[PDB]
RNA sequence: CUGAAAGCAUCUAAGCGGGAAACUUGCCUCAAGAUGAGAUCUCACUGGGAACUUGAUUCCCCUGAAGGGCCGUCGAAGAC
RNA sequence: UGUCGGCUCAUCACAUCCUGGGGCUGAAGCCGGUCCCAAGGGUAUGGCUGUUCGCCAUUUAAAGUGGUACGCGAGCUGGG
RNA sequence: AGGGAAACAACCCAGACCGCCAGCUAAGGUCCCAAAGUUGUGGUUAAGUGGUAAACGAUGUGGGAAGGCUUAGACAGCUA
């Protein structure tokens, strides 16, 4: 009698799609990375990818708290002395509004090639519709 | 921009106007460009036209481009080029000549500039030799130091080091059109041209204009 | 203006006012008297 | 393992892992977190009778 | 709120309309006036103008002085055009209206064309004066608070631009 | 500028503006190994059997196109 | 774990020398003084001395202050 | 040695005879990385304070004990 491991072949994955239309960034981001590892699920087993795949629609209608919609700076530094660069949430949306709900997920994910496996799973758009119609994805709230 | 002409450098030469002077002239050959695609909003995105200039052999054309030259009845020639237009329309099997410039008429000219092979530092970034006498061992040209101590302790990325004066291509701005030879498909400009004699060159409208 | 840590009224046409804050004395009367800071 | 296990099977019921412990240790269930977690996976239908009794108590 | 405990008493030709939390006011010489209120003020409707909070904030009590304000502009405006003065010191400046445009010779190399904006409309008595007159105080105060930039008033002569109404610090050179 | 909290005043608390070689574009070059590996035009290939561990399987015979390379004459291209 | 100065090559901070935008002035103008914002680009040649520094001569829009093993000898020199 | 303090001999908890795919706790913790309350009840902060620092300065905001004027008209505005 061992302990029940999934196999990475006959695991079942669903498709849900989530409006991120007035959702806090990092309430939304919490909800999105259980799904996507696979937590939710009791055949969850640490060292295979058996989550769902999710849809977010609405990415540029996201929103902050507070004054973080100014404040709140993102950085990259290009490889080249002197070469930190910023922008900030007004500006990104602007820019990616997709960036901003992808760069959340991604740090609440592990550093790994299983964990880069998990983000593979996760479609951002900007617009009311996405291009997923055929593979049925089905309302999921929060 | 957004519109241009493919022709070949002939060399450099001079013509002396009626008051004396005597202005540096290259000239390049344009022989008749051929438009061969149209591209649209709908089947593409951007906008731009495809360009054909020169001649072929048969023998060196494939089967995949003969079709391609067919589609538009155009007949093959050497290279193909698209030029980013904003807003014109063409149709595949037009002409497009010398007859888009005036004199004055600022114009931009690109080319593969000439290739040096191997450059060191002094000739590539111009950087200033060491001593000749004085008790310089093996070290006149050498470029020096590289970089710091145990801070960083690796050379930055972006250092200016030896290899390559290239044959990239580069623009010259602002050249001024003296005469435009209809007939004899050639242009005149004022100044210089990047390239050896026969590379080929685009000629676009000044971008800056203004001054 | 004058930029000082610690900023008071002068005479008896400075205000205090609170901005984007930032405690700030404006005078009606002297324009010596504006003071930031503080 | 077996505690992530129970948690994510627990709230498909209606009830968080740690109400689950409480529930159960207040009744009588003095089964493992072994057998529970496999019980999760392969009879779900004897686990929800499990839950529904730690629910029954209250807790 | 001392301010917000006062009606407006609207004169006898005007029109209000409410929808729900959106306010305009009807009037002779201009009328078209918009607004939308934040959702803690409550404009009661009657034969009289009231205004009431929802909540015992201290920002919603500084939002019923407010609106009450911006209700009183609204109803002079659409009845009383406001206006504001301004005044030109100094040889050779001079300045003329024209339509849509006013030409201003303010001692530098060239005059300059001040665009004017719909509604507000600009005449000169004199070539030293300038009237702007419109229906509502916000754009009528921006667009001459805009015209006394060119040339704000100097301290020595007092030269430049001016309100009408305005005290100018005037001093004398130590020399 | 309009404007209250605080009958006044007040660039701010709601709302609306001007504003610098700094920032993001605009000018030049590289750029889908951007493993998220994108798009467009055109071209080429239209046979049979068997063994099974019976389908993104293996083995044999026939048939190798579009095209690429080797090779040679070189080049204002180049250390190879 | 090779310690001064010179040469070649640099990179960053801003407590800004010039250029840029402003408040006050015991700011008439031309030139100034002081404080605030700003790091994009620039920022001497020689005589003396081993000199860093310094003093001189003549320029410049200005000839900034500092960190980097008081940056840099498996890059050169070797005057101290 | 083990668990915690991110990593961290000397700090906190606790002293490893061996094995177990059993249970309860210590310090420390329970949104995700990452095991366990997006638990419950009443307040405070608007500073990302939390998540560094003084003399000093300021109509930020909550609570408490008292005072001086005041329908014989108080405090701001305005007319002598
Ligand atoms: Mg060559
Ligand atoms: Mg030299
Ligand atoms: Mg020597
Ligand atoms: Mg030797
Ligand atoms: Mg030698
Ligand atoms: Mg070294
Ligand atoms: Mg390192
Ligand atoms: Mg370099
Ligand atoms: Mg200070
Ligand atoms: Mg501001
Ligand atoms: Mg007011
Ligand atoms: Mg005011
Ligand atoms: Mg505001
Ligand atoms: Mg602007
Ligand atoms: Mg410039
Ligand atoms: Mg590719
Ligand atoms: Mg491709
Ligand atoms: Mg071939
Ligand atoms: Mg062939
Ligand atoms: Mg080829
Ligand atoms: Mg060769
Ligand atoms: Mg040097
Ligand atoms: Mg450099
Ligand atoms: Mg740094
Ligand atoms: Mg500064
Ligand atoms: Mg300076
Ligand atoms: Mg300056
Ligand atoms: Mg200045
Ligand atoms: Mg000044
Ligand atoms: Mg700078
Ligand atoms: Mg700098
Ligand atoms: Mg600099
Ligand atoms: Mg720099
Ligand atoms: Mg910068
Ligand atoms: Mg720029
Ligand atoms: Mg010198
Ligand atoms: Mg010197
Ligand atoms: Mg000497
Ligand atoms: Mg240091
Ligand atoms: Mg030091
Ligand atoms: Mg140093
Ligand atoms: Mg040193
Ligand atoms: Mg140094
Ligand atoms: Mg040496
Ligand atoms: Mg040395
Ligand atoms: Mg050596
Ligand atoms: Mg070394
Ligand atoms: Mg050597
Ligand atoms: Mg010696
Ligand atoms: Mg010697
Ligand atoms: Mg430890
Ligand atoms: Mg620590
Ligand atoms: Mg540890
Ligand atoms: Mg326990
Ligand atoms: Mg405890
Ligand atoms: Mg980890
Ligand atoms: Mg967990
Ligand atoms: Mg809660
Ligand atoms: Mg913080
Ligand atoms: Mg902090
Ligand atoms: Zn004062």
């Amino acid at each position: 009698m061992k302990t029940y491991t999934a196999k990475p072949e006959t695991v079942q994955r669903d498709w849900f799609v989530v409006d991120a239309a007035g959702q806090t960034l990092g309430r939304l981001a919490t909800e999105i990375a259980r799904r996507l590892r696979g937590k939710h699920k009791p055949e969850y087993t640490p060292h295979v990818d058996t989550g769902d795949y999710i849809v977010v629609i609405n990415a540029e209608q996201v929103r902050v708290t507070g004054a973080k919609t100014t404040d709140k700076m993102y950085y990259h530094h290009s490889g080249f002395p002197g070469g930190i660069k910023s922008i900030n949430f007004e500006k990104l949306i602007a820019k990616a509004p997709e960036r901003v709900i992808e760069t959340a997920v991604k740090g609440m994910l592990p550093k790994n090639p299983l964990g880069r496996d998990m983000y593979r799973k996760l479609k951002v758009y900007k617009g009311a519709s996405h291009p997923h119609t055929a593979q049925q994805p089905q309302e999921l709230k929060i | 921009m957004t519109i241009g002409v493919v022709g070949r450098k002939c060399g450099m030469t001079r013509i002396f106007t009626e008051e004396g002077v005597s202005i540096p002239v290259t000239v390049i050959e344009v022989e008749p460009n051929r438009v061969t695609q149209f591209k649209t909003e709908e089947t593409d995105g951007y906008r731009a036209v495809q360009v054909t200039a020169g001649e072929r052999r048969a023998s060196r054309v494939t089967k995949a481009q003969a079709g391609h030259f067919a589609k538009a009845n155009v007949a093959a020639g050497r290279g193909v080029w698209e030029f980013r237009l904003g807003e014109e329309q063409y149709a595949a099997g037009d002409q497009i000549t010398v007859d888009l410039f005036q004199a004055g008429q600022m114009v931009d000219v690109t080319g593969e500039s000439k290739g040096k092979g191997f450059a060191g530092t002094i000739k590539r970034w111009n950087f200033r030799g060491q001593d000749n006498t004085h008790g310089n061992s093996v070290s006149h040209r050498v470029p020096g130091s590289i970089g710091q101590c145990q801070t960083p302790g690796r050379v930055f990325k972006g250092k200016k080091m030896s290899g390559h004066l290239g044959a990239e291509r580069v623009t010259v701005q602002s050249l001024e059109i003296v005469r435009v030879d209809a007939e004899r498909n050639l242009l005149l400009v004022k100044g210089a041209v990047p390239g050896a004699t026969g590379g080929d060159v685009i000629v676009r409208p000044a971008a800056k204009a203004r001054g | 203006m004058k930029v000082r840590a610690s900023v008071k009224k002068l005479c008896r046409n400075c205000k205090i006012i609170r901005r984007d804050g930032i405690v700030r004395v404006i005078c009606s009367a002297e324009p010596r008297h504006k003071q930031r800071q503080g | 393992l077996w505690i992530a296990r129970i948690n994510a099977g627990a709230r498909q019921n209606g009830l968080s892992y740690s109400r689950l412990i409480a529930g159960l240790k207040k009744a009588a269930i003095e089964i493992d977190r072994k057998v529970l977690a496999d019980l999760a996976v392969n009879e779900k239908a004897a686990f929800t009778a499990i839950v529904e009794k730690a629910k029954a108590s209250l807790a | 709120s001392r301010v917000a405990k006062n009606p407006v008493k609207l004169p006898a030709g005007v029109e209000i309309k409410l929808a729900g939390q959106q306010l305009s006011i009807k009037g002779a010489k201009g009328a078209l006036e918009l607004k939308v209120h934040p959702s803690v003020e409550v404009i009661q409707d009657s034969g009289e103008l009231r205004f009431a909070a929802r909540n015992g904030d201290q920002q919603t009590r500084a939002m019923a002085g407010t609106t009450r304000a911006l209700v009183n502009n609204m109803v002079v405006g659409v009845s009383q055009g406001f206006e504001r003065k301004l005044q030109l010191v100094g040889v050779g400046y001079k300045a003329q209206a024209k339509g849509q445009v006013l030409s201003l010779s303010l001692g530098f190399s060239h005059p300059v064309d001040y665009e004017l904006p719909a509604g507000i409309v600009a005449e000169t008595p004199s070539q030293t004066d300038i009237l702007i007159k419109g229906i509502d105080k916000q754009l009528v105060g921006q667009v001459a608070a805009e015209i006394r930039d060119f040339r704000p008033p100097e301290p020595y002569k007092g030269k430049g631009v001016r309100y009408a109404d305005e005290v100018v610090r005037r001093k004398e050179a130590k020399k």
